[PDB]
């Protein structure tokens, strides 16, 4: 729980939320992990990019062994018959033809393998970066370790690849409010330190930016800078002193 | 047109324009919050104050200098048009792609007229001039030459598609980090904070 | 096809050529008139199907031809797929990608199911048949921007998403002697004259092979030491049993890992 | 065409590679641009500060 409090603090949400909603958060996490198994099992075409590699390698091998039956404009496709049917000179000619064809086949196969290896190397470097940044730490990069603000990432092995489970934070149940950049109390403008100024119609509160938690405006929540004649949308309320 | 066909893209230009408009509207009306959940509205000056907080400058700098910053932004956008239009060799990277594709196609369609060690590059002339015995040899020569040409074209296309894929991945990362949020990485979304 | 033209030849010229080689134009030796030569229409005959498990109806998309021509050539006999046409009527649509026969163009719009080209996609909907439509990019949501309006969340959702990535491919090795000159003592001597292709093929394959192991080592071996969880106890309420090893089955994997290993073949 | 038939399955791989490039292009465009779920509309274009 302290680790996840640190994780929450790294996306802008204070530590009160986790310690005050631990049971709900644990239930949500358990339900999500439960649904992951069914989501993977039900859909057949989920691990598709992993299947494509195996299919492409099998197809490459199969075409390579299928072209061994090609005749390449020779008498036949077997060395034994070509040898034991005709004279040494025409034998040299036919063997030269077959050798050229099969060298061409090998060259094509090797070039294709090199290109696909380059692509898989790029993918592997990306996987290593994701492992280093999402599993060994917390990432502030947007939409790199999952949709939404990042909390955790867990790895899992798979045939010829890896599967990352990204645990992320998504806000919900929004509410409308009226805002104001600054507040003038005694001729001097006050700006918030970590939140935004909101009002439900009658009173004014200072809150966070990702989870509603109103607090009364006091001198230990706001800082003063300049008079009140230069800012545009400045309202006039009270800043209490404790 | 000798068996070569160009296929249209799946997404038309109007659709891409509509995505671009949607992204711009989300950025200008909601902020950085529409890439990480439901979009929430926020006034633009407050969004700019949040970004200044993000680069390490307090809020007071923005609200007490709103008109000056607005004027500087407007002047910069205005000068962007003149800078792009004045220099002819500005969008060179995109022109390189179309030029290379045109060169590849033209080379392919030109290599049909090479004798490749045969009597002539016209097969009808080969057929109605000599016997099936020598016709087999000449036709085989032409077939080998043109097969080699096609193999070269396809290999080059794959090698270039690899680079285009890398550039597309970079563009996607830039759209996700630079446009859907604020980046602390240096020299990634510009030269400056 | 020989159509009428408006090129102004010079009196001593016979043919005409384009930017590459092709005989774009020609001059008839008798009536002395310019004639433009345009090549016969050709292209792909692509096929759209919803699934044999679902139905048997199909649609056919001809790429880059005016529906008119197709129909014209459908009448008489000029086409060469030789399918007797997949069923005609109020079902010939002309899209920017080509000519579509077997589906009807609706005015609706929803998420694309089978791409065809331009904005045109196709699907199988309700009796039920194949329909074609213009793609929809999603709903329209106008955010209530204002000078003094803000929106703040009041609740949160913890979500778990999955990402899949390849790391390695199969390591293969090939021997020239067995491949080209299979078990022949009279073919090997005729391969030594073609140079040293085989040594570089083997070098390339070995390089790919070692790179395959480098990839796995770089991705996975990021921990200096092996850590073990305690006798599994209260992690604050978080379960974790579905991802941790289960010491009650061989190969010591985890349930999600077992499912992954039991679906990829 | 009869003589070409004896050269094997070069054509099927050439066609498969070209189609791979073709689908990859649309995938690239979709990944770059289709990052948003709903299409957002600007208000009556008004005072943006
Ligand atoms: C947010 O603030 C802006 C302040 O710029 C408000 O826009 C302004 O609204 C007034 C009317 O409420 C506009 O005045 C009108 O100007 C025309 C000029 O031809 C005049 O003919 C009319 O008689 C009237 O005086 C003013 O132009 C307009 N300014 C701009 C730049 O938009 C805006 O209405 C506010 N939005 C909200 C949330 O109410
Ligand atoms: C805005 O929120 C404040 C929260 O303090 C509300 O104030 C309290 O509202 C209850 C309503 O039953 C009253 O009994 C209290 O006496 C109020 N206290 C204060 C601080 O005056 C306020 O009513 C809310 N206003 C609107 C328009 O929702
Ligand atoms: C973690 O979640 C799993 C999945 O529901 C729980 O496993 C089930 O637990 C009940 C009660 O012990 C058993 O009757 C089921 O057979 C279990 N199913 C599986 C998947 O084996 C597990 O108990 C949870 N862990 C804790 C500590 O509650
Ligand atoms: C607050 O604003 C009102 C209206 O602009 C003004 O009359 C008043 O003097 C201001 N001062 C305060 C803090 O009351
Ligand atoms: C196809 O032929 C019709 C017949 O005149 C013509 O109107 C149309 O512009 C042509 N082009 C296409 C593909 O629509
Ligand atoms: C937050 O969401 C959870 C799950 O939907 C619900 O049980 C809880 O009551 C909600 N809390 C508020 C403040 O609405």
């Amino acid at each position: 729980p302290m680790q996840m409090a640190y994780r929450f603090n790294g996306i802008g949400v204070t530590q009160n939320v986790l310690y005050e909603n631990q049971k709900l958060i644990a239930n949500q996490f358990n339900s999500a992990i439960g649904k992951i198994q069914d989501s993977l099992f039900s859909t057949p075409s989920a691990l598709g990019k992993l299947q494509d590699v195996v299919n492409h390698n099998a197809q490459a091998l199969n075409t390579l062994v299928k072209q061994l039956s090609s005749k390449f404009g020779a008498i036949s496709s077997v060395l034994n018959d070509i040898l034991s049917r005709l004279d040494p000179p025409e034998a040299e000619v036919q063997i030269d033809r077959l050798i050229t064809g099969r060298l061409q086949s090998l060259q094509t196969y090797v070039t294709q393998q090199l290109i696909r290896a380059a692509e898989i190397r790029a993918s592997a470097n990306l996987a290593a970066t994701k492992m280093s940044e999402c599993v060994l730490g917390q990432s502030k990069r947007v939409d790199f370790c999952g949709k939404g603000y990042h909390l955790m990432s867990f790895p899992q092995s798979a045939p010829h690849g890896v599967v990352f489970l990204h645990v992320t934070y998504v806000p919900a149940q929004e509410k409308n409010f009226t805002t104001a950049p600054a507040i003038c109390h005694d001729g001097k403008a006050h700006f918030p330190r970590e939140g935004v100024f909101v009002s439900n119609g009658t009173h004014w509160f200072v809150t966070q930016r990702n989870f509603y938690e109103p607090q009364i405006i006091t001198t230990d929540n706001t800082f003063v800078s300049g008079n009140c004649d230069v800012v545009i949308g400045i309202v006039n309320n009270t800043v209490y002193d404790p | 047109f000798n068996g070569l066909t160009v296929l249209p893209p799946l997404l038309t230009d109007e659709m891409i324009a509509q995505y671009t408009s949607a992204l711009l509207a989300g950025t200008i009306t909601s902020g950085w919050t529409f890439g990480a959940g439901p979009a929430l509205q926020i006034p633009f000056p407050m969004q700019m104050a949040y970004r200044f907080n993000g680069i390490g400058v307090t809020q007071n700098v923005l609200y007490e200098n709103q008109k000056l910053i607005a004027n500087q932004f407007n002047s910069a956008i205005g000068k962007i048009q003149d800078s792009l239009f004045s220099t002819p060799s500005a969008l060179g990277k995109l022109q390189d792609v179309v030029n290379h594709n045109a060169q590849a196609l033209n080379t392919l369609v030109k290599q049909l007229s090479s004798k490749f060690g045969a009597i002539s590059s016209v097969l009808n002339d080969i057929l109605s001039r000599l016997d099936p015995p020598e016709a087999e040899v000449q036709i085989d020569r032409l077939i080998t030459g043109r097969l080699q040409s096609l193999q070269t074209y396809v290999t080059q296309q794959l090698i270039r598609a690899a680079e285009i894929r890398a550039s597309a991945n970079l563009a996607a990362t830039k759209m996700s980090e630079c446009v859907l949020g604020q980046s602390k990485r240096v020299d990634f979304c510009g030269k400056g904070y | 096809v020989l159509t009428k033209s408006n090129k102004k030849f010079l009196p001593f010229q016979q043919f005409g050529r384009d930017i590459v080689d092709t005989t774009d134009a020609v001059r008839d030796p008798q009536t002395l008139e310019i004639l433009d030569i345009t090549p016969c229409s050709f292209g792909g005959v692509s096929v759209i199907t919803p699934g044999t498990n679902t139905s048997n109806q199909v649609a056919v998309l001809y790429q880059g031809v005016n529906c008119t021509e197709v129909s014209v050539a459908i009448h008489a006999d000029q086409l060469t797929p030789t399918w007797r046409v997949y069923s005609t009527g109020s079902n010939v649509f002309q899209t920017r990608a080509g000519c579509l026969i077997g589906a009807e163009y609706v005015n609706n719009s929803y998420e694309c199911d089978i791409p065809i080209g331009a904005g045109v996609c196709a699907s199988y909907q309700t009796s039920q048949s194949i329909i074609a439509y213009t793609m929809s990019l999603g709903a329209e949501n106008s955010v209530a921007y204002s000078n003094n309006s803000i929106a703040i969340p009041t609740n949160f959702t913890i979500s778990v998403t999955t990402e899949i990535l390849p790391v390695s491919m199969t390591k293969t090795s090939v021997d020239c002697t067995m491949y080209i000159c299979g078990d022949s003592t009279e073919c090997s001597n005729l391969l030594l004259q073609y140079g040293s292709f085989c040594t570089q093929l083997k070098r390339a394959l070995t390089g790919i092979a070692v790179e395959q192991d480098k990839n796995t080592q770089e991705v996975f071996a990021q921990v200096k030491q092996i850590y073990k969880t305690p006798p599994i106890k209260y992690f604050g309420g978080f379960n974790f049993s579905q991802i941790l090893p289960d010491p009650s089955k061989p190969s010591k994997r985890s349930p999600i890992e077992d499912l992954l290993f039991n679906k990829v073949t």
